[PDB]
């Protein structure tokens, strides 16, 4: 297509790091019960396949299994519930196997980007962009339309 | 899943589809950055993505969760780990319903019987 | 510091948790963007006040924006315009690309870096979705036939008839008989 | 009509916690001065989001901060062939046009993703198991008929599809079903009541110590005369034990223009 | 099963422990080409 | 393969027009009502409806969720929990999904 | 209505499905079935376009 | 000089006495280092942007005065006032309807501008990272009230389902392990009492409400 | 190398360490092997709970609507107005020659008429924007409130009783589950493969042709 | 064979493979070119590769086969003859032995039986 | 012998050949064969190379 | 899928050298 263009732009990088715990990527669930498996108790061994159940669905980036569409536990929104619900990864792994043998296509594997870009949509780029082509307008002018001399 | 400390990297690369991510050995040198002391024996350093998580916990244990753990080689640690283990749980499972996509399956192109070839 | 980050749930019961932190109302009549806008927007007022220091050399200040410019070329990458974009890292929040989750096509390009197989094409579904015309209006100055007939044209009620998919307008497609005088490239 | 704010609010009861990456001393005086007067500074930038206002990632200098790219090998090269080793390198170095191009997704996992078939094509098939239900399998043709005619072909192959590979999947974990539920030489005749009653912590290095000599104070005590009758006693048991060996084997990959067998490696070269 | 039916042929166990040695087989990112100039 | 490559099902008739290529006609195309015919046509329907389609709704409303649900076993339940213990078969012949 | 009914020939990639060859080795063995010529393919109603 | 250039004076007064006074003519480098960060005057210090505006503006309005300064059209009718025959008088106010016109040159600058841009195909692209989208991405699209109504079903039945959860759990803890081990459990399964071992019964490890 | 923390675990690397010799670390590996297709199978033996729980169905007719989310464009708001204001500067720069010189009567006349009529489309959009938001938030905050209300039975069925049971099963069982040697061998783990068999024993038949039977609201992976 | 006049231009174009050819009508307009006179029946030109036949048989019978044959309205019209009867031959064939490589049969690309898709 | 038992990956197109769902409507039903998973590729004799 | 892509039955060993790249 054609449309109008900027002379300068800025893109936004929503990363997903899941390092920092400033933002909503921040995994709770995966860092609180990784560390609850590193002291002897005797559920130790339950945590880890809790973990290992709770990787299996973030595999599952689905329709029905993900964050741009706000699905209970898959999107940031509802990240804490994990906390209290952790029994629910097999409810989940179930709900995505049943609409997709009925309603959905063939199970594709794909690369997942983390890095969510997002064009900014400022106020001040357009005035950058006036004051570049009014410097091209006035040397058009400058060079023809100048009868000063 | 990896009964090994180490694997083969072709039986984890595609043969019929572009290979655009390998799945590497630990990385060794991330273990060097760390500025203070710690203990750590070789004998651990080769099994999938564990490196990276006792890294994280010694790195957490000198260093907390605030304003100290946010340096460079403590983060790159722990997302290197959690990174680590999601790629290898895909891979695990590739590998489980997935064995004809790989290098080195007998599936991947299969070699026909002699009853079928007309002789 | 695992505890730490715990202390506002122990205070708090699952339903007020949720609707703390879950359950928040809607309300999106605000310009979350305006962080951007102040930051970046900052280095064009900022320039305002720099452009008058009172440095007598003129190559004293030809040295001042040079280090202002780094200081902006750090996040807008490329000098010459109509080359590249700016990059910022910005947080994750349950708002990111919050008014485009209805759309399909937006979250693929996103999300999704496909594996090209040996049949080098791209997926079928993929194909089939986008053979599925959009719509384009009719208003059109650009073709000076429709310049003049449209000019006479009569703008009649289109009376819904409970569908999404009314075609009012000409299609986005090169073959049909209303849009293939624009060239789809 | 307050703002909503996100749980990483509570925690640091802040929006402008400036946390900087790099550990320079200019850097780090510079953002607890900042801290300090965030609430008054008009240079402020956010970097915990809300409901009303987005915010900034974590900050690198001037510039910003975004963890090394997960190791991989994968390289693309241009003018000569540079062998790139993602792990002989800390940082990974910047991508030059004319030596290298990495591979996409700098940040990116594996995953696996559907597509969603047409919404016409759906409520044939909820018309079908609707009618399954209600009037039996044998009363469902005209509505099987409208699922091959209004579905697109694409449709009804990933439909075909499906059910191999949830065929394929459901032998793959009965194979595992039949391997795990197999009796070994070893628990045979054994059933729940010859089991122990204890938990996982009694495995643990608590009660259960484990293969080494310095995991707790066991071996101390042990002087050097102790150690050379124990040399005697273990030799003891070999005049016994090493009358026996296992014969050596012919080598399946001893010719070179034959497609070696993968078989384990030795332990050391 | 539950109200639903998954033809499928019958199911041979023994394949669970059919014998299948590995064999080598290694990709090369960057090889030959057909012709050359 | 040449990359703009399309099969259709259904005819086509392609001008035969310098300089551009298109879909001027489609053999056998009937004009149906106009916009206007079919929104008369229809108020018509939604009129009656407004006056004598609206006793007994909320039992026939209840009736029409219970069928969007997965499962037979969770139809039932709906049926005999929210319809007042109504009957599955009996439901169906309502809504008109039975031969 | 022609574009719904407008698809791109060969599909998919084979090659990227489950195989006969594999299933008879994990213990199913497939059967053969035959192609439905007499299906013709229709668009749905408007409010599906 | 500016008011602005004058402001910087009074703030860099005290760091002007350190750079002319001492460093501009202490020796050697710190003499060169000080001459060459002088304060005072702007050498060059002319801002061009301000003159391009300043003449851009003169010579435009220029052309406001006589695109605006016609004859009436209104008043050549009559044929009463210096005008009988003006067979073009009704282009007199084209050219002032394409003055005022030129108001709006910047406020409807760019496709944004001009209508509601997320009903927009480029608004499209510029979300997605100014990434090329198939032409009909704007109709391919999954309810908006699905995505928030779901996103605040779920979390009203998970409250309840909360509640719900906890009753099990309590009438579970109270329940014989042969119970516990046969109900809900396939037919052909023969129970066999396991050793009692001690196990808690704890709804969430972490310590959690 | 799927189940990670799950086989880190079964090793005992959370409270030991491996010997530091390949041979007999090498064996400790593989003593899992069985361990791990037991917890595997177990895992694959989670009983169905209704999908319309915690999430709607989007394929109900209800959803056909195909619904934009409604914005404001605050930049766009921001610029046309800055835009405006510079024609007031423009004015007010030239505001002598505007207001003295008669050849400019025509723009002193009609350049406020002007401005607010493109005030007028700032603000008329802005407003509309603004009405169209909050039409859209009150309703999915309405119409959330009646769907759930309409299937909080779904929360009474016995299914969601018989998912917590089996739950709770699997972490009783694998609370028993205990290394019981450590000859680096599969017998090391001897009583434990008891324990899970009787798991899996208790919700399938192995004396079947296919004990793990498939269905849609199944475990796959 | 075909059995008739006229022949669908879809169904001898491959659908798996790149068109690189078309089985195209009788070309009239190289009727027109002979100068002398000659007696045609419009019923006899429609068929397959039968008017470049005729036109050969007239211009062997006005010319011979020596220095008057050899005329580039006659030797177009010997060597369309020589060329449709042998794409005509490997087409027919092709069509007899591969009709799934042709637009138009249902073995192109096959539609699946109902039971193949586990409703 | 390397670039004789240097094969490329994916074969030829399964597309271009006999389909199963045509010999089934042309009177024969195929059998469904399984991998051949214990033959190893080798190099002739070096006067074929 | 890359163009430069063999798949080798035999073993073989790649040189470690700069600017080559051979067995
Ligand atoms: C042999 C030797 C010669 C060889 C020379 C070398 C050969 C060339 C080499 C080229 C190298 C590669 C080029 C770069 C590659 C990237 C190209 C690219 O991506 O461009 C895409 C971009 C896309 O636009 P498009 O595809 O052409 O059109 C689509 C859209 O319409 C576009 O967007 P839109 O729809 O939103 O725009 C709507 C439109 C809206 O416009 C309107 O509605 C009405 C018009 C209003 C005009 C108002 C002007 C603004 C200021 C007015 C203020 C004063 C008011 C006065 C009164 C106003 C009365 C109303 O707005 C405008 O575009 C206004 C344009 C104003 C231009 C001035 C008017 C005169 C025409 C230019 C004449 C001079 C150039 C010719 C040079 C000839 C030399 C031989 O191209 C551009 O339009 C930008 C042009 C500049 C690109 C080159 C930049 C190169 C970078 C280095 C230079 C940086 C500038 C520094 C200047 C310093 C001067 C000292
Ligand atoms: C009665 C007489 C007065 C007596 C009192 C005298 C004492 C006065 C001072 C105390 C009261 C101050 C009132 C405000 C409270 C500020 C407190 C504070 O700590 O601020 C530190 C403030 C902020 O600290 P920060 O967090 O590090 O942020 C700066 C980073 O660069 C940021 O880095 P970033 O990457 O994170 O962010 C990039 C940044 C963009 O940042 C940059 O681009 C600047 C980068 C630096 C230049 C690049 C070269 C690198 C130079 C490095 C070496 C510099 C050494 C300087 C050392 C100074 C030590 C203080 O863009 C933004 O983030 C957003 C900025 C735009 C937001 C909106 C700003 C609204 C300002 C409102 C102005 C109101 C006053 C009117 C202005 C004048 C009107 C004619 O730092 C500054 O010193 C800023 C200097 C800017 C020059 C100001 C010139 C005007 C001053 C007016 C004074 C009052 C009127 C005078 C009238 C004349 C007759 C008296
Ligand atoms: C309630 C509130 C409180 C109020 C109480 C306070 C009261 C105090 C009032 C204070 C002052 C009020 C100002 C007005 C009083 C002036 C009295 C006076 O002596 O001044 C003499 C004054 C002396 O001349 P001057 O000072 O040397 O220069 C005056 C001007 O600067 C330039 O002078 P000019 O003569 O050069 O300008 C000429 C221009 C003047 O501008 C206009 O007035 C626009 C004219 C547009 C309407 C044209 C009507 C054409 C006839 C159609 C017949 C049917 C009509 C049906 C209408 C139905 C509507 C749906 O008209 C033209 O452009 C002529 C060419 C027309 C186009 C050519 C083609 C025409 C035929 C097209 C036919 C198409 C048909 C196709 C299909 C047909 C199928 C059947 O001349 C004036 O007339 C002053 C006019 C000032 C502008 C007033 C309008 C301002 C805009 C307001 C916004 C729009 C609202 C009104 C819209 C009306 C309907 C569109
Ligand atoms: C490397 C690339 C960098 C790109 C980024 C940076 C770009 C920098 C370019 C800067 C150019 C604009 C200058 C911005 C200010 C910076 C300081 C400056 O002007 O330069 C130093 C300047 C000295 O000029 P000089 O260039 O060094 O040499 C003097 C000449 O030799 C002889 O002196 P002169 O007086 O004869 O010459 C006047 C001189 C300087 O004249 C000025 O005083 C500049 C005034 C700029 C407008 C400021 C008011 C704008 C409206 C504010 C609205 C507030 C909204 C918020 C309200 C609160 C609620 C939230 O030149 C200009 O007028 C430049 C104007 C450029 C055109 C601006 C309008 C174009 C509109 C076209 C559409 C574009 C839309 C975007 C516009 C965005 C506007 C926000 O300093 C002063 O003039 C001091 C003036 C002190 C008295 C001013 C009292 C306040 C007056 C307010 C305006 C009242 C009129 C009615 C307004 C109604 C508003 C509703
Ligand atoms: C009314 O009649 C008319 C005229 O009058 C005769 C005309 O001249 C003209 C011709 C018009 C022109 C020649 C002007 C053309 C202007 C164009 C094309 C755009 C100019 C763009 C620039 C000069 C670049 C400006 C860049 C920016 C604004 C980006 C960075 C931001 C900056 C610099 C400001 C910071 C932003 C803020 C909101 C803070 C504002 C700060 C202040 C108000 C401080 C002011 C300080 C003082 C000391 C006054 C027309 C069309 C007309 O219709
Ligand atoms: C004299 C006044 C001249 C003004 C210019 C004349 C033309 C006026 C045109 C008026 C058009 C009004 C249409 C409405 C536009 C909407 C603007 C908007 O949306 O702003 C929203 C938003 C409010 O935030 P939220 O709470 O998230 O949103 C709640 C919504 N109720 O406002 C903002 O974006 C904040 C920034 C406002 C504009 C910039 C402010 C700074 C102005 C710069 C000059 C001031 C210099 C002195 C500042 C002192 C600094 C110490």
């Amino acid at each position: 297509t054609s449309e109008s263009v900027l002379a300068y732009d800025y893109k936004l990088w929503y990363l997903w790091s899941g390092v920092s715990n400033l933002d909503e990527s921040f995994d709770m669930f995966f860092n609180q019960y990784w560390a609850l498996s590193l002291s002897t108790s005797v559920f130790q061994l339950f945590y880890a396949v809790i973990l290992d159940r709770y990787l299996s669905v973030l595999f599952q980036n689905t329709p029905y299994t993900n964050d741009w569409f706000r699905m209970m536990l898959h999107s940031k929104e509802t990240a804490l519930i994990w906390l209290y619900h952790p029994e629910l990864s097999w409810h989940i792994n179930g709900l995505n196997q049943f609409f997709t043998y009925f309603y959905g296509g063939i199970l594709e594997f794909v690369y997942f980007d983390k890095s969510n870009p997002d064009m900014c949509i400022l106020v001040h780029t357009l005035w950058i962009h006036l004051l570049i082509l009014f410097l091209i307008f006035t040397g058009f002018v400058t060079i023809l339309f100048s009868f000063y001399g | 899943t990896i009964f090994a400390e180490t694997w083969e990297a072709s039986e984890y690369q595609y043969r019929n589809k572009a290979n655009l991510k390998t799945l590497p050995v630990n990385h060794l040198g991330k273990l060097a950055e760390l500025k203070f002391d710690f203990v750590e024996y070789k004998a651990h350093q080769l099994i999938a993505c564990h490196l990276y998580e006792r890294m994280t916990i010694h790195c957490m244990n000198q260093y907390g969760l605030f304003k100290d753990f946010y340096r460079p080689e403590c983060l790159d640690a722990q997302y290197y780990f959690k990174t680590c283990v999601e790629l290898n749980a895909a891979y695990g499972i590739q590998k489980k319903f997935f064995p004809e996509h790989f290098v080195g399956s007998p599936y991947a192109r299969p070699v026909p019987q002699f009853q079928q070839l007309g002789l | 510091d695992f505890a730490e980050l715990l202390r506002p749930l122990r205070s708090l019961s699952f339903n007020q948790v949720v609707d703390r932190y879950v359950l928040i109302p809607p309300n999106h009549t605000f310009y979350r963007n305006w962080t951007y806008e102040k930051f970046l927007g900052g280095f064009g007022l900022s320039y305002l006040i720099l452009r008058e220091l009172p440095l007598r050399n003129f190559y004293a200040r030809v040295f001042v924006m040079y280090a202002f410019a780094a200081k902006v070329l750090d996040h807008l990458g490329n000098p010459f315009p109509f080359s590249g974009h700016g990059q910022i890292v910005a947080a994750a929040d349950r708002w990111n690309h919050w008014d485009v989750r209805c759309y399909d096509n937006v979250m693929k390009a996103l999300k999704y870096i496909r594996i090209p197989t040996v049949q080098n094409n791209i997926p079928e579904a993929t194909r089939w979705y986008g053979r599925q015309p959009g719509h384009l209006l009719r208003a059109d100055t650009y073709w000076i036939p429709n310049l003049v007939s449209q000019r006479f044209a009569k703008h009649q009620p289109a009376h819904w008839d409970g569908t999404q998919n009314m075609p009012i307008f000409r299609l986005a497609d090169p073959k049909h008989k209303d849009s293939y005088m624009v060239q789809f490239r | 009509k307050a703002p909503g704010q996100i749980y990483a609010y509570d925690i640091h009861n802040t929006h402008y916690p400036y946390v900087n990456i790099k550990q320079d001393s200019q850097t780090q005086l510079l953002a607890s001065f900042r801290r300090s007067i965030a609430s008054i500074n008009p240079f402020s930038y956010r970097q915990v989001p809300s409901q009303d206002r987005a915010a900034f990632g974590l900050r690198w200098g001037n510039a910003w901060y975004a963890p090394n790219p997960y190791p991989n090998g994968i390289h693309f090269d241009r003018v000569f062939p540079t062998h790139y080793d993602p792990l002989a390198e800390t940082n990974r170095t910047k991508a030059n046009l004319q030596l290298i191009k990495y591979a996409p997704g700098n940040y990116s996992t594996l995953v696996v993703t559907s597509e969603k078939l047409p919404r016409p094509c759906i409520r044939t098939i909820q018309n079908y198991r609707r009618c399954q239900m209600v009037n039996g399998t044998e009363k469902c043709n005209s509505e099987a008929q409208d699922i091959l005619a209004i579905c697109p072909n694409w449709a009804l192959d990933h439909m075909k599809e499906k059910v191999r590979f949830y065929t394929k999947a459901l032998a793959i974990n009965n194979q595992t079903y039949i391997r795990a539920m197999q009796v070994e030489e070893y628990n045979q005749g054994r059933t729940v009541a010859d089991v122990a009653p204890k938990t996982w912590i009694h495995g643990t290095r608590q009660h259960l110590r484990p293969d080494t000599m310095w995991a707790d104070d066991r071996y101390t005590n042990i002087t050097q005369t102790e150690i050379n009758e124990a040399i005697k006693r273990v030799e003891a048991r070999k005049a016994r034990e090493h009358e026996k060996k296992p014969v050596e084997q012919a080598n399946v990959n001893a010719n070179t223009g034959e497609q070696p067998v993968r078989v384990e490696k030795s332990l050391y070269p | 099963y539950e109200d639903f039916v998954f033809t499928t042929p019958y199911f041979q166990p023994e394949s669970t422990f059919k014998s299948v040695p590995k064999l080598f087989s290694d990709i090369l990112l960057g090889g030959v080409e057909w012709v050359y100039t | 393969m040449q990359n703009t490559t399309n099969i259709v099902h259904v005819p086509v008739h392609m001008g035969h027009t310098h300089y551009f290529d298109y879909i001027d006609s489609f053999p056998k195309l009937k004009e149906g009502p106009t916009l206007e015919e079919n929104h008369i046509t229809n108020q018509k329907i939604l009129r009656e409806q407004l006056i004598s389609g609206q006793q007994g709704l909320e039992q026939n409303l209840c009736l029409r969720n219970c069928f969007k649900l997965s499962q037979k076993r969770y139809i039932e339940f709906c049926l005999d929990r929210k319809c007042g213990g109504a009957d599955f078969q009996r439901a169906a012949t309502i809504l008109g999904y039975t031969k | 209505r022609m574009r719904y009914l407008t698809e791109d020939p060969a599909g998919d990639d084979p090659l990227q499905k489950t195989k006969d060859e594999h299933l008879v080795d994990l213990g199913f063995i497939p059967k053969v079935f035959g192609a439905n010529v007499e299906v013709r393919k229709r668009a749905p109603h408007d409010k599906y376009l | 000089m500016n008011p602005i250039q004058k402001a910087w004076l009074k703030i860099l007064e005290p760091v002007s006495y350190v750079i002319n006074e001492k460093m501009a003519k202490r020796t050697g480098i710190i003499g060169k280092l000080g001459r060459f960060f002088a304060i005072g005057p702007r050498e060059y210090g002319v801002h061009p942007i301000n003159r391009m505006f300043i003449f851009m503006n003169r010579k435009y309005m220029a052309f406001q005065a006589v695109a605006l300064h016609r004859y009436s059209f209104v008043k050549s009718l009559t044929h009463n006032g210096f005008h009988m025959l003006r067979v073009f008088r009704h282009f007199a106010f084209v050219l002032p309807a394409t003055v005022l016109a030129g108001l709006g040159l910047f406020v409807y600058w760019g496709d944004d501008n001009k209508c509601y841009s997320p009903d927009r195909f480029p608004y499209l692209k510029k979300r997605a990272g100014d990434m090329a989208l198939p032409l009909n991405s704007l109709n391919q699209r999954t309810s908006a009230h699905y995505i928030e109504i779901n996103a605040i079903y779920g979390a009203e039945m998970m409250k309840r389902y909360h509640k719900v959860w906890e009753n099990i759990i309590e009438e579970r803890s109270k329940a014989t392990d042969q119970e516990k081990k046969t109900r809900y459990a396939h037919p052909s399964y023969q129970y066999s009492p396991l050793p009692v071992v001690s196990i808690p019964n704890v709804l969430n490890p972490l310590n959690l409400q | 190398m799927d189940n990670y923390f799950t086989a880190i675990t079964l090793l005992g690397l959370r409270d030991q360490n491996l010997p530091p010799f390949k041979d007999a670390r090498l064996q400790r590996y593989k003593s899992i092997k069985k361990m791990i297709d037991l917890i595997e199978t177990t895992t694959k033996l989670a009983p169905p709970m209704p999908v319309e729980l915690f999430m709607l169905n989007p394929t109900d007719p209800e959803w056909d609507d195909d619904m934009t989310y409604p914005t404001i464009t605050h930049a766009t708001a921001l610029y046309k107005s800055s835009a405006l204001a510079g024609n007031l500067f423009l004015y007010a720069y030239n505001y002598n020659n505007f207001t003295a010189n008669i050849r400019l009567r025509t723009m002193r006349y009609l350049f406020p008429v002007v401005s607010l009529a493109i005030f007028g489309n700032i603000y008329w959009d802005y407003r509309s924007q603004l009405v169209k938001v909050n039409l859209f938030d009150e309703y999915i905050q309405a119409r959330a409130q009646e769907l759930v209300k309409q299937n909080e039975y779904l929360l009474e069925h016995e299914d969601v009783k018989r998912y917590v049971w089996w739950y709770e099963d699997l972490k009783e069982t694998l609370a028993r589950v205990h290394r019981q040697a450590n000859n680096h061998k599969a017998c090391d783990f001897k009583d434990s493969e008891i324990i899970l068999q009787d798991f899996i024993r208790r919700y399938t038949n192995p004396k079947d042709n296919l004990p793990i039977k498939f269905h849609p609201q199944g475990q796959t992976f």
